Parts: structure tokens; sequence; C-alpha cells
């Protein structure tokens, strides 16, 4: 169907110019402006460039994938490109996490809303996130400790015109717990008792500003989406381990894309603060 | 096109491999020789390239190979008294599975069908689908034997492309 092609290139197209303009939005709205510059914000700029590389880098060529029905850039295009769909998502989630800390940490000190961090120490946190990320996803990745020894997947690998992920169930499960489910469960808790302070708090005495609680909401927003995005799609891995092929390859396909699609929604989820708002509008030159 | 369709149904390697009869084999359904020898293989590919590969070749090179191939492969079809009057009546959708067909089976093999060709040649596709579907070809590999024959009823790419 040239025509169903043409409809999804549409779709994807306006799929990944919606991604990368809005992360490019927030990107520059935080960059900018002095007012948006924060720790917070810091975590929030490697958060949507964790997403923007998943804009440019790896949704085009998965959408090219699915509508040619075939890889045409090559095997090493190939394993490079998974590399960096790994490493994105896998530094997108222990983002998360670490901004989940942080907001914790920050919430319970003595001087409160506070976060003891100054900048030197945030960059150096992201970079040390980036380089574990790129840790537990490139070297696996090309060390070739994911591939799978059956005759099916090594076919796979030395088609070039074949891109397909096929992983030994030791390499599904153990990047699976370590890329997702770990920072996921930490993430959770250490939020659900930020939300309890928070709750401790706000009934408590003048005076701690409501804008900030909002601000908790927002973040709990954020990594409420991601979770439930890449949530469905990590839990068949393991699916998949236990009793594989229980799932049609189509429905992999379909969640994978919704963990995509996460990607997009943090810039739109950034508008519930004011501040993102003004500052939105003022690059648009509203 | 063609080179689409045998693209997808054979494959394409960029290293030296062993085919499903062991014979060495490289880019597209390229047949560098019938012999457990690499250094047979090595040989013939060198031969037909222009300097030694090792068995590493290029995707360009592969290409230039797959166009011998398929220039041997139209020249034979085309040389041969029973398939040219069938390949002559074939509309090119259809010239192209049949191009297919010769580019796996080869001319003899494709040549075994008598009836089959005789059908194609009268413009009756069901019946003929019928008799390449009790055949050994689609035994052997029913998936690309019910493309190919997909492509031949319906004369389109329909079969390789949704
Ligand atoms: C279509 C492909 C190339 N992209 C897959 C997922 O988007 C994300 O992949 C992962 C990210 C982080 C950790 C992971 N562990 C895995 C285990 C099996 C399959 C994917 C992953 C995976």
């Amino acid at each position: 169907d040239e025509v169903w092609v043409v409809g999804m290139g549409i779709v994807m197209s306006l799929i990944v110019l919606a991604i990368v303009f809005g992360n490019v939005l927030v990107i520059t709205a935080i960059a900018k402006f002095e007012r948006l510059q924060t720790v917070t914000n810091y975590f929030i700029t490697s958060l949507a460039c964790a997403d923007l590389v998943m804009g440019l880098a790896v949704v085009p060529f998965g959408a090219a994938h699915i509508l040619t029905k075939t890889w045409t850039f090559g095997n090493f295009w190939c394993e490079f490109w998974t590399s960096i769909d790994v490493l994105c998502v896998t530094a997108s989630i222990e983002t998360l996490c670490v901004i989940a800390v942080d907001r914790y940490f920050a919430i319970t000190s003595p001087f409160k809303y506070q976060s003891l961090l100054t900048k030197n120490k945030a960059r150096v946190i992201i970079l040390m996130v980036w380089i574990v990320s790129g840790l537990t996803s490139f070297l696996p990745i090309q060390m070739h400790w994911y591939r799978a020894t059956h005759q099916e997947a090594i076919n796979c690998y030395a088609e070039e015109t074949c891109c397909d992920f096929f992983t030994n169930q030791a390499y599904a499960i153990a990047s699976s717990i370590v890329s997702f489910y770990v920072p996921l469960v930490i993430m959770v808790f250490v939020y659900s008792r930020v939300f309890q302070e928070a709750k401790r708090q706000l009934q408590k005495i003048d005076k701690f500003c409501l804008k900030e609680h909002k601000a908790l909401k927002t973040l709990g927003i954020i990594m409420g989406t991601f979770t439930l995005c890449w949530l469905p799609f990590f839990i068949v891995n393991i699916v998949h381990v236990i009793q594989d092929n229980l799932i049609r390859k189509e429905v992999y396909i379909l969640l994978n894309w919704i963990g995509y699609v996460n990607s997009g929604f943090n810039p739109l989820i950034y508008c519930r603060s004011p501040d993102f708002r003004i500052a939105f509008q003022e690059l648009l030159c509203l | 096109n063609i080179f689409e369709m045998l693209r997808i149904d054979e494959g394409l390697r960029l290293k030296i491999y062993k085919d499903t009869e062991g014979y060495y084999t490289i880019g597209i359904g390229h047949l560098l020789t019938k012999s457990p020898s690499l250094n047979a293989a090595k040989s013939e590919l060198d031969k037909a390239i222009g300097r030694n590969t090792n068995g590493v070749i290029t995707k360009d090179e592969a290409e230039k190979l797959f166009n011998q191939d398929v220039d041997a492969a139209v020249r034979g079809i085309l040389r041969n008294a029973k398939l040219k009057p069938v390949y002559d009546s074939l509309d090119a959708v259809r010239r192209a599975a049949l191009i297919n067909m010769v580019f796996q089976m080869g001319e003899t093999g494709v040549a075994g069908f008598t009836n089959s060709l005789r059908m194609l040649q009268q413009k009756r596709w069901d019946e003929a689908a019928v008799n390449l579907a009790k055949s050994r070809w689609y035994n052997q590999t029913p998936n690309r034997a019910k493309r190919v024959i997909t492509t031949f009823r319906t004369g389109t790419w329909d079969a390789y492309a949704a």
C-alpha cells in the first residue's frame, strides 16, 4: 500500500517534527533564560537532550525501517543506531531517578524546598549519568554480548538489509533489570516519600509556596508518563524471556513505539509551569 | 522493481558464506563456486572482481556482481527454446517473477515444469498457481514460492510491498 506508506510517512513525520520542535523549544527556553536556570532544569535539560537525540537519531530510522519493511542503512549504522536507542532510554530513566532523589533531599533539608547542590556538582552528576548509561548500553552492544546463538538471529546479523534486535535470555533479563527496573523502583519509592513529605508540609504552618507543590505534581507527571509508556514494553521483554512468541511481533513494535512517542510528551508537560509557559510564548514571538 | 524483489527474497550478505547447498555464495544469490574449498571460492571471486577481496566485498561490488548474474540470467532465459515463448508472453512483472524462479532454480530447473509454462503462456493464472503449489520448489521454500506465485496470479508487486 503506497497510500498507506504515505499516510504513515505523514503521521510519523508529524511525530518527529513534534518531538524535535518541542524538545528544542524546551532546551532553548532553559538555556536562554536565567530565571529558568536551576539544578532541576539542568536535569530537565539532560532529559530533553535524551528525547531530542531520540527525535533526530532513532525515531526517523525506525519509521524508515517499518515503512520500507527493511533496513537500507547497513549493519554498521544498525548496530550504532541500536546503541543510540538503548543509551537514550537508559540515560532518560536514570535522569528521572536522579531528579526524584534530588527533590527528596531538597524538600527535607532543614532549609526547605532548597536543593543543596550548586551548578558544577549537577553538571558532574549528569556527565556521570551519561557515562554509566553508555557504559551499560554501548559496551554490551559493541561487545556483541546481546547477540543470540540461533541461526535466525545470526542470519539477521550477517544480513545487511535486516535490522532486528535479538537477545539471548541472559542479556534480555540483565539489561532490562539494570537499565530499567532498578532505577524505576528507586524513583517510585523515593518520589512517593517525596509526596508524603509534601503532604506533611502543605498541611503544616506557613509559609511554603504552593507553586513548588504544583511543580512536584508536574515532575510526578513526567515520571508517571514515562513509566506508563515504557512499562508495557519492558514487561513484554521478560514475557518473551519466560515464554517467547506468546506475543506478536507487531504488538511488540507497537509498545516499542509507545515508548518512542513518550519522548515528545515532556515539552507539553512543562507547560504546567508558568515560567516555561512565559518562556515558550516569549521565544515564539507572542 | 525486480531488483527489489530478488533483493528481498534471496537477501544481501556483505561477507562470504555457504548457501543452503553448502556451496560458496556472496552478495545477492551470487554463486562463487560449488566446493568445500574457500580457496577455490577466493579464486572465482577475485576473477569476478578487480582485485583480491579475501572474501569481503563492498555493497557496490555486490551490486555489480548481481548485475552480471541478472544479465547472464536474462541471456539464459532467452537462449532456452522452452522458456523463450513463455517469457515473451509475460508482462514485465511476471517476467520478473520468472527471472526470480530462474535465479533460484536455474534454467533447467525452471524448464522442469512443462504444464506450468504451457498455461502461463496461455494466460491462465490460477490453474498455473495450482500446478506450482504442488511442486518441489514450493515445498522447499513455501514462502518465496508463495510470494512468487502470488506475483504470477496478481501480476503486481502487492506481494512484495504493501
Ligand atoms: C527498536 C529498538 C532498537 N529499541 C528498543 C527499545 O526502544 C529500548 O531498548 C532498551 C533500552 C534500555 C534497556 C533495554 N534492555 C533491553 C532488553 C531487550 C530489548 C530492549 C532493551 C532495552
